[PDB]
């Protein structure tokens, strides 16, 4: 539902009409295809909530 | 508010109920269809006044 | 997820 934005050191999702950054996760994003097709894609980490829970 | 044009079209796609990845995965084809459709309008105006 | 933590 958001936009990807950066402050120059980090990347966040935020909503369009009011700045409120949140960490990028598997749950505020959706997947489609591999990196090769998209014009202007960038590398960053995406957080996964499941594994660090099931680790403990 | 400035915004990149390809990202603006991806939100205008999202407004018609088509998932925004459909634009970024087809951006060249979508641009050629747009550019050619503007081209046809010059010919239409130059022929059927 | 909480009740699934049998593993
Ligand atoms: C971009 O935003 C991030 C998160 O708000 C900032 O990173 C934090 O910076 C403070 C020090 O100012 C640290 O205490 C935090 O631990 C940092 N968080 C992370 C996730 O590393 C970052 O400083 C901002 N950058 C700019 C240029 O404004
Ligand atoms: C994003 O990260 C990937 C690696 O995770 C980068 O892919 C490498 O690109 C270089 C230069 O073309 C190649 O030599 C490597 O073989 C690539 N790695 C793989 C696994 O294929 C990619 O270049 C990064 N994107 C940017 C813009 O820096
Ligand atoms: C933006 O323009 C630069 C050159 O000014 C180019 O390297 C980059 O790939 C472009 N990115 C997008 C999203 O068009």
């Amino acid at each position: 539902e958001g936009v990807f934005v950066s402050n120059g050191t980090h990347w966040f999702v935020t909503q369009r009409n009011f700045y409120e950054p949140q960490i990028i996760t598997t749950d505020n994003t959706f997947v489609s295809g591999n990196c090769d097709v998209v014009i202007g894609i960038v590398n960053n980490t995406v957080y996964d909530p499941l594994q660090p829970e099931l680790d403990s | 508010l400035q915004i990149p044009f390809a990202m603006q079209m991806a939100y205008r796609f999202n407004g018609i109920g088509v998932t925004q990845n459909v634009l970024y995965e087809n951006q060249k084809l979508i641009a050629n269809q747009f550019n050619s459709a503007i081209g046809k309008i010059q010919d239409s105006l130059s022929s059927t006044a």
